[PDB]
């Protein structure tokens, strides 16, 4: 029999990973203290790495790639995407970024601001929190919020130009799942979600957050017409392929996929040498929850990494299952056709 | 690229290559911690040797 | 020349000791009564071999050594070993009874009776030095000799040495070959009480050399011998620069200019390679690119770490054999772009590196192969820190409970000395963390 | 060297003792005259460990033998290995102490002390290096029982910085009918927790259904108990007696098995269980001794050790085996049961592995656990105790020998804090 430790109980997909592994009779889970276990569902920060891989007679697995908050945390992704020369300014896919601090590239941003004003282009900004998110067209707004807020935030190029659905002239972001195994192959879930907006995307007024913020949360709440065009505002691939295809006249595959792939591969390729587990004395594995808005010309842009994403409640069941069939059981093999796409590399 | 002081000799030769440039307690403290140990040792035994006779 | 008194606390200390003065004499041609052919000054002489060995008129080339040990067993296995006639008898000295895995004991009831005694014994080498360097001294972490007797001679050798450097070779706990289960108490204990007394401390993770011997040699279940083999080839890889001519580490002040910038942060990362087996009738010989790209692979670590999820605050690379500087520079250029080597910012991106042409030589019948180029990778990294963080946890569960406290407040301590040495131990983890992480 | 002097007290105490010594000095090469006559140099190297050296190279064992008896002093002398011993070093009084603890502590034992001590110091004073003291003895009777604890405190008050290591065997109405053993007992671990760094808990009990159930011995005799206890007490005293790093010595031994002082009340475990003269042919697989010397019906204590958990464990392998087969199989079992091993006490588990087999047996394995467990014994032993004492039946016999109700009620109430003291750190998690 192999054992495992539950070490985030807040976590609602290893809740599922959880259940399932005691389900098959051949997983046991110990108290979150007892080191005698072959796979940790570990803490979301804090976690100790370093005490990983040092029990004799014991294979260790941990659900979390160490070093991967390079990619998820917001100012980091800034400063790598820059600073990455397998990145660089040949990246066209992530929006142009600036890290603002309360060292400091907060002097070159207002550089760039100042071309944009004699170019007459849309001088519209978007601050994010490493709710809590304020977009104006005036920089003097967005930097004296900033030091309000307290903490160290960046200052992105809102895409003022988004495609927009119909009937309803709806703003979008699409949530793309990614599964990177010991072995580092990178397994895209066929299924992702459309977390749509519910009210008509609004040019001039910024301040109304709900037709320019497309969070599942910020809806619910704030919406005025939520479930009116897709249920729980989540469309699916199938449904958004469709409208693709009778509006467009083009595929999701063709349109946007191939992006959305180049993009999971570039950024995770990138961190490889910094993360990777080959020759390491314990393994990892995670799962990755890729945000990605699509504008008018059908271009797709990387808004941000989640390292800990939440699922959506139809797909759990489905994507769990891989994550132990995948990431798990390929580590510890079971007893006595594929949900994910291995985006191919070397 | 930059290799700096190189010195060789017959046994070998050494250099260094930069890649990169930059952005107590005295003996009486001892003896008195050490015999206060020994000070506690003694008590034990003495309560232990008293606790005995009883 | 600048003579170096080696010195070696427990069983584990003896044995790694006897290991290095086997290898040593092998290395140097000094057979095993002592004489030296290839040496044609008699007497004496101010040669870089004489740092470690001293000369009598009849020839005789004799250990600048002291082995002790509360227990006699071990130390009377040098008495009546192979190299029995190289020390003379004053150089080893033994107790009846030994520390009993207990910190306690090796410091304060046993270690009072005989530091008298073996200080006396030091004194006796020290007055035969033109001109002492300083100690390196052998011990476990874990042993209550080892622990205790080392950290008790280490403060004592600080008064009556006041400006002489002290080098460490500390063997980190393993539980595949450890003998109590308190060692992570005696292992906290005496980094505490020797950190103020220790200039420069080579940790060896005995799990680390045990999986390297399982791995590289194909050994099913490695003994002490096999460890001590290995171990051996890495404490002369480091004390090379001293028994040979040479300009890099030339003298034990250097080690801690070249490798500590911060006095606390004193504990480099050892990785060694190549280990490849003696048995192996065919094996390829690794160049000069191969074995230096081995040194950033956790499984060639003296400790088992990530120095990627760290800093370095200076890296020293010590090759022995067939390596010219050519190879070295373009093994290092061509590892640059592809490995993750992140220095601190106010220490320059460089690597100290030596050569000596004379490859590592094996003890016969041994278990590692004779190859002609091998390296060996000193590196400052704030990833070793790991190493304490298992070791402050192990502390803490048990300490907890204040499980096995009762058999050292027995012998004399306070509860006290426990929260304290953890308590530095958790300052040291917070400036490993400060050196180290952005976040 | 480092010295045990061996002590054996009253009937039982004389009989596991003369057992033990017929089994070690077969094991060491060493004949009833005291010769050797072994074939490995293994055997001598940690001989004066257990036997004193005498004139034309003669081992005599280092063994005192003490009862109120003299009954049993001339089985001993009459039995095989009953000349080896030093006829002066046996000590015995006329009058027997009839299973009263009272008599053998403070009346009939009190005489005969002084004598026994007179012997413990010749003994002792010959000593390099004494680690300590192992007593054989009942806790059922009254001269093992009362003598035996009265003999435990007067030599460490002569020798306080020395362990003392004790085989007390753990009473059972299976194998005996006397009514006040529960007193006689009770009184006895009250003295133990108190004056002792190691008890090996030997319970008839255990070994009674070990002998009816495993063995299928109908009519188990007192040496078909004995054997078990003889090759559990080889088992336990390897370490000590040949060549090895783990628990080599007494005191290293408390510091790996006893982490709170009072809690030195260990479980012994031996695989392959055997009948008296039946030849194992077929030798156990390191797998089958691992999974059988932590299994209940493998226990010389009446424990279930899936009832508690082990605050430590000491595992003694014997025989040419694969010490990477070892290994694996103790970290398999540990991997496969990690509920039943505090996990606040890290790596708790010690292994040793030693060449040399016991006579019989190809491989074997004993097996030393400090389990929360254990309390089911002293449990059973205060159940019986208050059942009795409640009523203050039988304390004729005690008030008569001059003690009070007091001493009783004391004994009890330790006994009874001792098993509160298992159940909190059984109950006690890493947060
Ligand atoms: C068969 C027998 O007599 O066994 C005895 C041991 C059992 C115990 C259960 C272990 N006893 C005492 C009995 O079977 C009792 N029954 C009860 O006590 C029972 C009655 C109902 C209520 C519940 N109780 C428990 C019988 C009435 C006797 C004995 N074992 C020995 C013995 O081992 N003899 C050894 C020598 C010896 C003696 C004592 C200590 C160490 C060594 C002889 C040989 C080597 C052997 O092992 O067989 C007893 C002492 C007499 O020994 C001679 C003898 C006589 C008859 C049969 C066997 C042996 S009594
Ligand atoms: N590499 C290596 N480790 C050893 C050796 N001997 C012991 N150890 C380790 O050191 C610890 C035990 O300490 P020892 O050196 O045996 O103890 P000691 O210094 O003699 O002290 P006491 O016996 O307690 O008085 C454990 O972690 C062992 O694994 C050896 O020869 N080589
Ligand atoms: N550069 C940009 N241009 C236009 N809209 C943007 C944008 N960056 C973010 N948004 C919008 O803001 C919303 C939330 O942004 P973001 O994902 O940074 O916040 P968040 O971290 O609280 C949610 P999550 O953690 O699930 O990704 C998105 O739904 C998206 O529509
Ligand atoms: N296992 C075992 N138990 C015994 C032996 N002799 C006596 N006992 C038990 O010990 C208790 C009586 O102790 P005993 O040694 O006869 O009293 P003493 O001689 O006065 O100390 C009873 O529970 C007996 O069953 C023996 O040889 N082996
Ligand atoms: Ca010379
Ligand atoms: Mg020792
Ligand atoms: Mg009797």
């Amino acid at each position: 029999m192999y054992t495992f430790v539950v070490r985030d109980e807040n976590s609602s997909v290893y809740a599922e990973v959880s259940r399932l592994l005691l389900a098959t009779g051949q997983w046991k889970r110990l108290r979150k203290d007892n080191p005698r276990f072959n796979l940790m569902l570990g803490e979301r920060n804090r976690l100790p790495f370093g005490r990983l891989g040092h029990e004799p007679g014991l294979v260790q697995l941990v659900n979390y790639y160490r070093g991967a908050d390079k990619l998820c945390r917001k100012a980091s992704l800034v400063k790598l995407i820059k600073t990455s020369p397998e990145l660089s300014e040949s990246c066209t896919w992530f929006p142009e970024s600036y890290v603002i601090y309360p060292t400091d590239e907060r002097e070159v941003f207002l550089a760039a601001y100042n071309r944009r004003r004699e170019g007459r282009e849309g001088n519209v900004w978007i601050a994010k929190s490493s709710e809590g998110i304020l977009i104006s067209s005036e920089a003097s707004e967005l930097l004296d919020f900033i030091d309000e807020q307290g903490q160290v935030h960046v200052i992105q190029k809102y895409l003022e130009k988004p495609l927009l659905l119909e009937p309803g002239h709806r703003k979008f972001d699409i949530r793309s799942w990614v599964l990177v195994d010991h072995l580092y192959n990178i397994y895209l879930y066929r299924e992702g979600v459309l977390r749509t907006s519910s009210e008509p995307y609004n040019s001039a007024n910024f301040q109304d957050k709900t037709c320019h913020l497309t969070n599942h949360c910020i809806q619910k709440e704030y919406s005025k017409n939520y479930g009116r065009y897709e249920e729980g505002n989540e469309m699916f691939f199938e449904e958004f392929n469709q409208y693709l295809m009778d509006a467009l006249n083009t595929t999701l595959e063709n349109s946007i996929l191939l992006q959305i792939k180049h993009i999971i591969r570039s950024c995770l390729m990138c961190i490889e040498p910094a993360i990777s587990t080959k020759h390491l004395h314990y393994q990892s594995f995670q799962l990755f929850g890729f945000d990605f808005m699509v504008d008018e010309e059908l271009k797709v842009w990387l808004i941000e990494v989640n390292g800990a994403p939440a699922c959506a409640q139809k797909l759990y069941a489905e994507l769990c299952q891989g994550i132990v069939d995948v990431a798990i059981s390929s580590v510890f093999p079971l007893a006595d056709t594929s949900i994910f796409i291995k985006l191919h590399h070397h | 690229m930059e290799v700096i002081e190189l010195n060789k000799c017959t046994s070998g030769q050494s250099f260094e290559v930069i890649l990169k440039p930059p952005s107590d307690p005295s003996l009486e403290e001892i003896q008195k911690k050490l015999e206060a140990a020994e000070e506690r040792r003694k008590y034990q035994e003495a309560e232990l040797l008293k606790h005995l006779a009883e | 020349m600048r003579e170096c008194i080696s010195i070696h606390v427990g069983q584990a200390g003896v044995q790694i000791g006897n290991a290095c003065w086997e290898l040593y004499c092998l290395e140097h041609g000094i057979q095993p009564d002592g004489q030296m052919p290839s040496d044609k000054t008699i007497g004496g002489g101010d040669d870089s071999f004489n740092t470690f060995f001293s000369e009598t008129g009849a020839g005789k080339h004799v250990p600048r050594a002291v082995f002790v040990d509360l227990e006699p067993t071990v130390i009377d296995e040098v008495r009546t070993g192979t190299y029995r006639q190289l020390f003379h008898p004053e150089q080893l000295i033994t107790g009846k009874e030994d520390a009993a895995n207990n910190y306690a004991r090796g410091h304060y009831t046993i270690g009072k009776e005989i530091i008298d005694l073996v200080l006396d014994r030091i004194r006796k080498l020290a007055d035969q030095c033109t001109g002492l360097q300083g100690f390196l001294v052998f011990h476990s972490f874990g042993g209550g000799t080892g622990s205790g007797f080392t950290s008790l001679l280490m403060e004592r050798l600080s008064v009556d040495y006041g400006k002489k450097s002290k080098l460490e070779f500390s063997i980190y706990p393993a539980p595949q070959v450890s003998t109590a289960v308190v060692e992570p108490y005696n292992s906290i204990l005496t980094t505490h009480t020797t950190l103020e007394h220790s200039d420069c401390a080579f940790m060896v993770d005995n799990e680390a050399i045990y999986d390297i011997c399982r791995r590289n040699l194909d050994i099913e279940r490695p003994t002490y011998t096999n460890l001590n083999r290995l171990i051996s080839q890495i404490v002369s890889s480091i004390t090379a620069s001293l028994r040979f001519d040479g300009a890099l580490n030339v003298d034990l002040t250097e080690f801690q200019t070249n490798l500590v910038p911060y006095p606390r942060i004193h504990f480099p990362l050892a990785t060694y390679a190549p280990v490849i087996s003696a048995e192996k009738a065919y094996h390829e010989q690794l160049s000069v690119a191969e074995i230096t790209n081995a040194c950033f692979e956790p499984a060639n670590q003296m400790v088992k770490c990530d120095p990627r999820h760290g800093k370095y605050m200076a890296c020293c690379l010590l090759y022995r054999g067939d390596v010219v500087p050519k190879d070295v520079n373009a093994a290092i250029a061509t590892i640059k772009t592809k490995r993750s080597i992140q220095f601190v910012d106010w220490c320059p991106t460089g690597f100290k590196v030596g050569i000596n042409y004379q490859p590592p030589t094996v003890v016969p019948g041994g278990d590692l192969a004779k190859v002609q180029r091998a390296v060996c990778m000193l590196s400052n990294t704030t990833a070793i820190a790991e190493a304490w963080a298992r070791l402050d946890h192990k502390f803490d569960l048990m300490y907890a409970k204040r499980a096995f406290v009762h058999w050292y407040v027995g012998e004399g301590m306070e509860e006290g000395e426990f929260s304290e040495a953890r308590e530095d131990m958790a300052a040291l983890e917070k400036d490993y963390e400060e050196v180290g992480v952005d976040s | 060297m480092r010295e045990i002097v061996h002590i054996q007290a009253g009937q039982c105490g004389n009989q596991i003792g003369a057992k033990f010594w017929e089994v070690i000095s077969d094991e060491h090469g060493i004949d009833p005259t005291g010769s050797y006559h072994g074939d490995s140099d293994l055997q001598l190297e940690r001989i004066n460990v257990y036997y004193n050296e005498a004139a034309g190279n003669k081992y005599v064992p280092r063994a005192i033998l003490v009862d109120l008896e003299p009954g049993t002093m001339d089985s001993v002398r009459s039995g095989p290995f009953g000349q080896i011993f030093r006829p002066d070093n046996f000590v015995f009084g006329q009058s027997g102490a009839g299973n009263n603890w009272a008599k053998g502590h403070y009346t009939e034992g009190a005489e005969l002390v002084d004598s026994v001590l007179d012997v413990v110091r010749k003994e002792s004073e010959s000593c390099d290096c004494l680690q300590g003291f192992q007593l054989t003895h009942s806790l059922g009777g009254g001269t093992g029982s009362g003598m035996g604890t009265l003999l435990i405190s007067k030599i460490r008050e002569e020798y306080p910085d020395r362990i003392m290591n004790t085989f007390s065997v753990v009473p059972s109405p299976k194998v005996s009918d006397t009514v006040v053993e529960p007193y006689n007992a009770t009184l006895s671990v009250h003295q133990l927790v108190e004056n002792t760094d190691e008890t090996y808990c030997i319970d008839n009990e255990a070994l009674y259904d070990i002998c009816f159930r495993t063995l299928k011995l109908t009519t188990p005799t007192y040496g078909d108990l004995n054997h078990l206890v003889s090759a559990t007490m080889s088992g336990v005293t390897t370490c000590l007696r040949f060549p090895g790093q783990l628990n080599a010595d007494l005191r290293k031994l408390a510091v790996n098995m006893v982490p709170f002082p009072r809690l030195h009340f260990f479980m012994p475990g031996f695989a392959p269980l055997t009948s008296r003269g039946s030849q194992q042919y077929r030798a156990l697989t390191v797998p089958e001794l691992t999974q059988q010397m932590f299994d209940a019906k493998n226990m010389m204590a009446a424990c279930d050790p899936r009832h508690g958990r082990y605050l430590t464990v000491a595992a003694v392998f014997r025989g040419r085996m694969s010490m990477k087969e070892v290994d694996e199989q103790m970290l398999n079992v540990q991997n496969k049961n990690s509920s039943y091993f505090v996990e606040w006490i890290p790596n708790n588990v010690k292994t040793a592995v030693c060449d040399i087999p016991p006579r019989g047996l190809k491989m074997s394995a004993t097996f030393i656990g400090n389990s929360t467990a254990i309390q089911e014994l002293f449990k059973r032993i205060s159940e019986q105790f208050t059942a009795m004492f409640r009523r203050k039946a039988f304390l004729h016999w005690y008030t008569g020998e001059g003690m009070d109700e007091m001493e009783f009620t004391e004994a009890e109430s330790n006994m009874n804090d001792l098993v509160s003291e298992y159940q909190q750190y059984q109950d006690a998690t890493a947060d």
